[PDB]
């Protein structure tokens, strides 16, 4: 009684930490699973690529809208989106589905979320930098964005549409 | 007071409490509104015409993550981890440096305030860039937490006083986690330190035009995950140490205690990329070693449910406990400092599941900045971190002021703890279920009622609790100033020994806690750990730095 | 007195509780893959 629960407690406490990190250990191969699939696609590209926020929709891949869309492989489409003050560029964008969209996001001012709500594109849009995310859409439709980043007062109204092509 | 003349620490340790409690009450006016808010309800008008130098949704989220999460924890961490340490080795805190850390607390508050009352400060308590705030908040705001450094100091001092006094000697339980808590808060604080210093202070005075927004929010986090826990550990602390002698029981492991506080000086900084899994420019392998990381520092918390939970129970037992059950119905649940905290536990394996979720790298793309967010920390620091702040004043405000506790007080409190709680449970639930439902966090979603039809039931959950924490919040007011305005002075009670619990150690203990006392060489570990955490990430980010201009979207 | 069959219910709901999750948000994560 109370030096015998001790040895007790002492006892069960570590055989609940070898169970802890089984546990975790499993958790993390079940991570490492996700990080070799089609699925791995969503993570934001490592490498940086820097560009002016200044000078985005004046000059380079960013300045006009209407070439968004490019087919940059067989099946592949880079899309050129902007994220602004209370907005997306392009609204709606168009690609075909079962197609591997290539986005490179940034923004010419603060920071934005682009959250594409049904899917796992969720990526932090930065000012001077491209977010870079690969997407496989198997579903048509209308793909509504969300800014999840607070932006500013007309934050909880910037939404977006990406028309997935049928 | 021949109190506060034989024990001045008291004094300023109150001052402290106060301060901390008011910066409570004001920040968590807002919260009952936006409740409300994310169940479609706009109640924004009824304020407005209340509070007028109220402009927006956002101004009140703003002040209610800074009152909260920001001043009120770093205020009673300054009190408990500066106190508790001090009584247990019944040794004074330098008092002049004691008192200098309050009025810098103060002092950085006050200038902090203005340009937060003024809609000057519109940002957010993570004020990221380019969105940019008033010099006087990023002024306030820096003196307000290097008050911490004073207070690592003096913690310090204490123990390097008391190791003179007792060669040889292991660290005494508490003390030996405020130390490495202060040493881990250190260690944390320097990311921000270097964010306000490098870029926020010379942004904000006009001495740079541009600030690297990524290079900002790294460092940030660098600080911003470690000082949850700088809010979590007080609590820990008192829970370990304290709450056993409430619930009739004993801590049933000195080691155990000290090993959970060991891991988190050892893994509380070095995580940061958890909150920046969505970011660009950052490699997706140092989110992964990041997300590793994380997932270990959970590993204390594990220790922690069990370790407490067996001293809960030997407790129940020690009462008269029955069964497999028992000894719950056996604790003292007619007393707030039991009552508080042990409420707070339980909404926390909520909460810990949720942090869990969040941590798991790509897992993260399913919640991040939705309302999920706000549900998991609400069970984590407004639901254990304030309960437990709240009940420990039974005993503390007590030991401070010499101020007896009616019964009617004792249940009052009970009543606001409960309430409290519940209505803790069911946000929990209503901004759990909208996240999922992809609703954005930080929003003023009742101002577009249509864009969420799918949150029909969860807007629901959100209303009531708004209206139960309504409640509660008066409560505690009402419950609170009733305490604090009474003139009964029992100056005995005062005098009256904090009631520490008493520990439980084995045969083997020695050898492993002697090792745990090693803190010079696991504290350079601890520093090694986030060098190569961060180490190679921000080298090629200074290495590319491109800042961007300010703007104000308010 | 005997094996902590309280604090070991307790940690049982934990570990239920973060599989509910961990494995309730996994799916979710390849719904929406
Ligand atoms: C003090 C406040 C907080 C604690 C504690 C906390 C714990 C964790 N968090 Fe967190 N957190 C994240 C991961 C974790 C993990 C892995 C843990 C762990 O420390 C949690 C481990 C805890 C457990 C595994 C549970 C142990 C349970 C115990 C000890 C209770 C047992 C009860 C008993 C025994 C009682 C029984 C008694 C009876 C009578 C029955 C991640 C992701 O990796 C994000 C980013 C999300 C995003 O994208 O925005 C994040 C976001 C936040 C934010 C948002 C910041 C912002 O504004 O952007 C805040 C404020 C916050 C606070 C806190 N967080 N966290
Ligand atoms: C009166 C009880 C409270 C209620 C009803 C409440 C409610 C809420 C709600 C609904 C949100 C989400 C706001 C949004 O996403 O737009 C929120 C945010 C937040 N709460 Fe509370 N809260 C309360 C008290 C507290 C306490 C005691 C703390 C910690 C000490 C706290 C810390 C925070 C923080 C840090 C945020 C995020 C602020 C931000 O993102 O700028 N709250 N609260
Ligand atoms: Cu971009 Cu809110
Ligand atoms: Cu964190
Ligand atoms: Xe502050
Ligand atoms: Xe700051
Ligand atoms: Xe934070």
């Amino acid at each position: 009684d109370e030096h015998k629960a001790h040895k007790a407690i002492l006892a069960y406490e570590k055989g609940w930490l070898a169970f802890s990190l089984a546990m975790l250990f499993v958790f993390i191969a079940l991570i490492a699973y996700t990080l070799a699939t089609h699925t791995a696609g969503v993570i934001p590209a490592g490498k940086l690529e820097r560009v002016d926020p200044t000078t985005v929709r004046q000059e380079g891949p960013w300045a006009d809208p209407a070439q968004a869309v490019v087919q940059t492989g067989p099946n592949q489409y880079t899309v050129y989106v902007l994220a602004f003050a209370f907005g997306y560029q392009p609204n709606p964008i168009e690609v075909p589905q079962g197609a591997e969209i290539v986005f490179k996001i940034t923004s010419p001012d603060v920071i934005h979320g682009f959250h594409v709500e049904g899917t796992n594109i969720n990526v932090e849009v930065l000012p001077g930098e491209v977010s870079t995310v690969r997407y496989t859409f198997k579903r048509p439709g209308e793909y509504r964005i969300i800014c999840n980043q607070y932006c500013g007062l007309g934050h909880q109204n910037m939404f977006g549409t990406i028309v997935v092509k049928e | 007071s021949r109190v506060y003349e034989a024990y001045p620490e008291k004094k300023a340790t109150l001052y402290f409490l106060v301060l901390g409690f008011l910066a409570l009450i004001v920040g968590s006016l807002f919260g009952p509104f936006q409740a409300l808010n994310y169940g479609n309800v706009d109640a924004y008008p009824l304020l407005k015409r209340l509070l007028p130098f109220v402009q927006s949704y956002y101004q009140g989220l703003t002040l209610h993550g800074v009152l909260n999460a920001i001043v009120f924890t770093q205020l009673f961490a300054q009190a408990i981890m500066v106190y508790l340490p001090a009584r247990e080795l019944n040794m004074r805190p330098n008092m002049g440096l004691m008192w200098l850390s309050w009025w810098m607390a103060f002092i950085g508050l006050v200038v902090a305030a203005l340009p937060l009352l003024a809609n000057e400060a519109t940002v957010l308590y993570t004020f990221y860039p380019p969105l940019k705030g008033h010099w006087a908040f990023y002024l306030g705001a820096s003196v307000f937490v290097l008050s911490t450094w004073v207070s690592i100091y003096i913690v310090l001092d204490l123990w390097r006083r008391w190791k003179a006094a007792n060669p040889g000697k292991v660290t005494p339980l508490v003390t030996y986690m405020a130390v490495v808590f202060w040493l881990m808060w250190f260690l944390a604080s320097l990311g921000l330190v270097l964010e306000a210093v490098l870029f926020l202070l010379p942004w904000s005075f006009g001495l740079v035009e541009g600030v690297d927004p990524l290079v900002a929010r790294t460092l940030f986090w660098w600080t911003g995950h470690p000082i949850v826990y700088f809010w979590l550990l007080p609590a820990y602390a008192i829970i370990y140490t304290i709450l056993p002698k409430q619930a009739g029981g004993k801590l049933v492991s000195d080691p155990m205690a000290r090993l959970a506080f060991l891991l988190f000086l050892l893994l509380s900084t070095p995580v940061g990329f958890h909150h920046q899994f969505a970011d660009p420019g950052i490699d997706p392998t140092w989110k992964m070693i990041h997300s590793v990381l994380t997932l270990f520092v959970a590993v204390p918390s594990l220790m922690t449910a069990f370790t407490v939970a067996a001293s809960l129970e030997f407790a129940g037992r020690l009462r008269g406990g029955r069964g497999l059950f028992g000894w719950i119905r056996a604790l003292p649940w007619d007393n707030p400092a039991f009552v508080a905290p042990v409420l707070g536990l339980l909404g926390f394996i909520p909460g810990g599941a949720g942090g869990i979720v969040n941590a798991s790298f790509t897992l993260d793309y399913v919640v991040h900045n939705t309302a999920w967010v706000p549900g998991h920390f609400h069970l984590q620091v407004a639901s254990l971190v304030t309960l437990t702040a709240m009940g420990s004043l039974y005993w503390l405000l007590p030991n401070l002021t010499g101020k007896p506790i009616s019964d009617a007080q004792r249940r009052l409190g009970l009543a606001v703890v409960w309430l409290w709680f519940l209505g803790m449970m069911i946000m929990a639930v209503g901004l759990h279920w909208a996240g999922l439902l992809n609703v954005p966090r930080r929003a003023y979603i009742a101002q577009v009622p249509d864009a969420y039809p799918h949150a029909a039931v969860p807007m629901v959950f959100n209303v009531l609790a708004g209206i139960v924490l309504l409640v509660a919040l008066l409560l505690f007011i009402y419950g609170l100033f009733s305490v604090l305005l009474s003139r009964e002075r029992k100056p005995e009670l005062a005098e009256a020994p904090l009631p520490f619990a008493e520990v439980i150690s084995g045969p083997e203990d020695r050898r492993l806690v002697l090792a745990m006392d090693r803190i010079g060489f696991w504290f350079a570990v601890a520093a090694i750990l986030v060098v190569l955490a961060y180490g190679p990430t921000l080298v090629q980010l200074f290495g590319h730095l491109n800042p961007v201009p300010g703007w104000r979207l308010w | 007195e005997e094996k902590p069959k309280g604090a070991l219910a307790v940690i049982l709901v934990l570990t239920l509780t973060i599989l509910v999750f961990w494995l309730g948000v996994y799916a979710v994560f390849f719904a929406r893959g």
